[PDB]
RNA sequence: AGAGUUAAAUUAUAACUAAGCUGUAAAAAGCCCUAGUUAAAAUAAAAUAACCCACGAAAGUGACUCUAAUAAUCCUGACACACGAUAGCUAGGACCCAAACUGGGAUUAGAUACCCCACUAUGCCUAGCCCUAAACCCAAAUAGUUACAUAACAAAACUAUUCGCCAGAGUACUACUCGCAACUGCCUAAAACUCAAAGGACUUGGCGGUGCUUCACAUCCACCUAGAGGAGCCUGUUCUA
């Protein structure tokens, strides 16, 4: 807010820089883009240019940082990344030729999945009519389930692990359930789910 | 309007007719006054708010040695003068 | 307003018919 | 001109559904009430063949009011009705309540094929006297 | 045609008893009505319960059906973009008629006249 | 306007309904409203003519009034 | 009741689309007064009270045509304005 | 005012069919001798036309037909005469539906109410009473004029001829009288006492669990994060001392 609402984003990404010349529309864009003399901001210290970024795992960083500890955040992820990694060349190496092309090494594949198969579909609001609160089918928009999912992973593995266990080691064991569907992230999701198949009646309510 | 019922001559088909007679008899009266006032050096201001004639009437007063005002006309403007036009002013002698 | 003439009579006749079936 | 609405019981109209007379394909009841939905699906011959309420499909004294609840008993219905092999539907609506376009579109999407709607809902000419109005 | 006035309403010289009784007087007003504010329904019941059906025959696995869900966000994607069309659509008027300042105005310049 | 044509009724009936449409819609002077009214309404009694709809006969002649339903 | 069935209030779906002769069908009744005076009719209203509706109704269908004819005989000079600035 | 007639709807009561049906903000009770469909008299009430403005002295009168039928060569006029909505009373019929009362059910601190469900006097007919209404268009009748003229507001201001009515506010549609098929009634209608007011219309505010539009940007809601209320302690009030 420093910045005035003269200032626009930066755009970060570099192969739209170095390859230009094939798109006349966005040629024309940039072009207005610099030309306007638009004052654009400082771009943030956490987004790079690394190959290597992926902004969903950054968002569960985030998430997982209490107080002000990017540090401690990075390191329980890259623990949790190399954790996974690790398990997974364990179920490798012991298996069968088949399963060998079955099993995925890739634990950036395995967090995309299990995120995307731990994420609602519909979800509830309440309404309030007549004295009462009913919890009412929302149908939602993707990034408050993207949220929705990375908020319930984070929470789950936070609350109901037993001390002795790392924070690494359980939310990698709930990626790779999440990964197959059988982990109680999924129970969450589906209790979403069900609660909103007893309420569609009063889906009606809903005037949006 | 109810006091035109004398100045006018009669209905043809709805739409009324002047007394050009009663016209000339006017205006001759009017003209003659204007004039005297002219002669005797006093401010005349013509008044119109009728836009299709606003350019015509303030091009024949600016050539008359004249003023008109053909605009919006503020409230207090003759009324309050010395509040509105300056300290101390003179008035239109005749307004047209 | 007038209301306020009606509501004495209105009540006045009230007391009145509560008054004559107890008497 | 094409699809006047209203075939005629004369004979002079050769318009034929499943190589059937007008006159004898199925007739589906809605009855729209505000608290309530059924359907009945009807022979021409007067034998029904059909029947969903909003409370037979398994909802509650107050959400069976929906139009949820409509579609939901109209899709039933026309699975009754369609086991036992209507193709066609000319459906009347009754009363006007909340479940009238939900439970006749609750028949098409219901798998059941509808040729017309006509309404019949009860107008009196000023015959029995309705309940008060309500505050009071 | 606009409804005979004539002997309508209670006045000293009416023989006839009365038909019209005003709440406000009958006079054209200067003004016109501000436009009136549709509400909204339940966006995309439709959807939603096709897909509640979906998830009661297949025991809840989200994976049996991808139909009925993409179906689904189609909706909600429709519903939203929507919402923001009839929010930039305010030049919408009535269509074919004019936004209620532009009548205010043309109404201010040839006024109705009760006095004089 | 006898109550006998009834084709001549039925032109001032609403098809669907068997309503009666009112001056605003079939534009008659105030006598031949009234005229028609009454002449319809005898007609129903009597049974010359029905009463909750147009006689299909009659669907498919001239249209006097000013009705759009269908656009 | 005595009338020959489905000559009356009935519409017959062309193409299939049935949501469309759906919209037509209450296009009619509301059209002829049919849904206003089903929904007046749930409960009972007083005479009285029915002719304070009339008087009402009757009164604002003035207001409005009137109000209606007045708008659409000012139209005209809607147009862009030829004199402006002067 | 008679006499005759019924289109829509509803109900008996059968034939099938399904278990529910009804009912609200949400429910409950209620009913399954229920519900949908198909048949069908009586009773009651008269969609649209009516965006019309007619008929009657007023009350009132708008489904259909026929009979009878709407005073006065036309000024005003009662305590006399004849009528007079609803409700109510008397006797006899009628009873689809509605419904005071009442009994259930919710709501509520309570709920003798608003919401729900039954069911009754009663609305309906024939005969007899009762004679009251915000019986108000709060605007008397009959001839006129648009001259003069704005307290306010509302339906603009006035002559002329009449009758009726009004002398502060309560007290008081009351107490006594008189008369009435009324006997918790109607009509007529005071004083003691108390007060310095009581009233009508308006003006700005403020207010509104009125209506409409537009917003809230840490902000009401939905949403995000981190805490308070629990524990120990610090420290401030409040009480006891
Ligand atoms: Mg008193
Ligand atoms: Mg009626
Ligand atoms: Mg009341
Ligand atoms: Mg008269
Ligand atoms: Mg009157
Ligand atoms: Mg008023
Ligand atoms: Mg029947
Ligand atoms: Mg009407
Ligand atoms: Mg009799
Ligand atoms: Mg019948
Ligand atoms: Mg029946
Ligand atoms: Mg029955
Ligand atoms: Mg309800
Ligand atoms: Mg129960
Ligand atoms: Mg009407
Ligand atoms: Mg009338
Ligand atoms: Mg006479
Ligand atoms: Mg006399
Ligand atoms: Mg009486
Ligand atoms: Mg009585
Ligand atoms: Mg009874
Ligand atoms: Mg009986
Ligand atoms: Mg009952
Ligand atoms: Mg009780
Ligand atoms: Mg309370
Ligand atoms: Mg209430
Ligand atoms: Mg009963
Ligand atoms: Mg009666
Ligand atoms: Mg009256
Ligand atoms: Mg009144
Ligand atoms: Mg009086
Ligand atoms: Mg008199
Ligand atoms: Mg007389
Ligand atoms: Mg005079
Ligand atoms: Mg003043
Ligand atoms: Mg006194
Ligand atoms: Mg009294
Ligand atoms: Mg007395
Ligand atoms: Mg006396
Ligand atoms: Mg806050
Ligand atoms: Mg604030
Ligand atoms: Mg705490
Ligand atoms: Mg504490
Ligand atoms: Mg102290
Ligand atoms: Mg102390």
């Amino acid at each position: 807010s420093r910045y005035g609402p003269e200032y626009k984003d930066p755009q970060i990404d570099k192969e739209y820089y170095r390859k230009p010349l094939a798109e006349q529309t966005e040629e024309e864009k940039y072009e207005r883009d610099f030309k306007k003399t638009q004052l654009i901001k400082a771009a943030p210290a956490t987004k790079t240019s690394s190959v290597f970024e992926d902004p969903v795992i950054s968002k569960f960083t985030n998430m997982m940082m209490k107080g002000g500890n990017k540090v401690l955040a990075r390191s329980l992820m890259t623990q949790t990344l190399e954790a996974v990694k690790r398990k997974q060349f364990a179920k490798y190496h012991a298996a069968s030729a088949e399963e060998q092309a079955t099993i995925e090494r890739n634990p950036y594949t395995i967090f995309h999945q299990a995120l995307k198969n731990c994420e609602p579909v519909i979800g509830l609001v309440p309404i309030l009519k007549g004295g009462h609160f009913y919890q009412v089918p929302v149908p939602l928009a993707d990034r408050r389930r993207r949220f929705l999912a990375m908020k319930w992973m984070i929470a789950e593995c936070r609350e109901k692990k037993h001390r002795r266990v790392l924070m690494p080691e359980k939310l990698s064991q709930e990626l790779l359930e999440a990964f197959h569907n059988q982990g109680p992230v999924i129970k969450r999701k589906h209790d979403m789910h069900k609660m909103a198949e007893a309420n569609r009646a009063l889906a009606h309510y809903r005037w949006w | 309007h109810r006091f035109m019922e004398p100045y006018l001559f009669g209905s043809r088909l709805g739409q009324d007719i002047i007394d050009l007679e009663q016209t000339a008899a006017h205006l001759q009266l009017a003209l003659n006054f204007t004039a005297h006032v002219a002669y005797r050096e006093g401010i005349i201001l013509f008044v119109s708010r009728h836009r299709q004639f606003a350019h015509l009437i303030e091009t024949t007063a600016r050539d008359c040695g004249e003023y008109a005002h053909t605009r919006y006309f503020k409230g207090g403007l003759l009324t309050n003068a010395p509040l509105l036009l300056g300290p101390g002013v003179r008035l239109p002698d005749l307004i047209i | 307003k007038n209301i306020l003439k009606i509501r004495r009579r209105k009540m006045n006749h009230h007391k009145y018919r509560k008054l004559v079936k107890r008497t | 001109s094409f699809s006047i609405y209203p075939p005629i019981p004369g004979q002079e109209n050769s318009l034929r559904w499943a190589g059937k007379k007008f006159e004898e394909i199925p007739i589906a009841h809605i009855k729209a009430s505000y608290n309530n939905t059924q359907i009945q699906v009807v022979s021409a011959a007067h034998q029904p063949l059909a029947h969903a309420s909003c409370g037979t499909e398994g909802f509650r004294n107050a959400k069976k009011g929906t139009g949820i609840a409509a579609q939901t008993a109209g899709i039933a219905a026309a699975a009754k009705a369609t086991g036992k092999g209507v193709t066609h539907v000319r459906v009347v609506v009754k009363g006007l309540g909340p479940g009238r376009l939900s439970a006749i579109k609750g028949l098409t999407m219901g798998g059941l094929e509808v040729i017309s709607i006509t309404d019949n809902t009860p107008i009196p000419h000023n015959g029995c006297r309705p309940r008060k109005a309500r505050r009071l | 045609a606009t409804p005979s006035l004539r002997g309508r309403l209670a006045r000293l010289g009416n023989p006839r008893r009365p038909i019209l009784k005003p709440n406000k007087p009958l006079i054209l007003a200067n003004h016109v009505g501000e436009r009136r504010r549709e509400k909204g329904e339940a966006t995309c019941i439709t959807e939603m319960s096709v897909m509640m059906a979906c998830w009661k025959q297949n025991e809840f696995r989200d994976e049996a059906c991808r139909k009925e869900i993409q179906d689904f966000f189609d909706c909600a994607s429709r519903a939203e973009a929507a919402r923001k069309m009839r929010s930039i659509q305010e030049n919408l008027g009535e269509l074919g008629s004019l936004p209620p300042k532009k009548l205010n105005k043309l109404l201010h310049r040839f006024p109705n006249k009760p006095h004089v | 306007v006898d109550y006998k044509n009834v084709q001549l009724l039925s032109q001032f009936i609403s098809p669907f309904t068997g309503c009666i449409y009112g001056r605003h819609i079939t534009g008659l002077c105030g006598k031949k409203q009234k005229e028609i009214t009454k002449a319809i309404k005898r007609a129903q009694i009597l049974g010359f003519m029905p009463v909750t709809y147009k006689d299909p006969a009659y669907l498919k002649d001239p249209k006097v009034c000013n009705i759009k339903y269908r656009e | 009741a005595n009338h020959l069935k489905f000559i009356a209030r009935t519409v017959m779906v062309q193409e299939g689309n049935v949501e469309g002769a759906y919209r037509t069908l209450n296009r009619i009744l509301t059209m002829d007064g049919l849904i206003e005076d089903i929904k007046r009719r749930r409960y009972y209203e007083k005479p009285c009270r029915r002719r304070q509706r009339e008087s009402y109704e009757t009164c604002r269908r003035i207001y409005n045509m009137e109000m209606a004819r007045k708008i659409n005989f000012l139209m005209r000079k809607n147009r862009a304005d030829p004199w402006q600035g002067c």
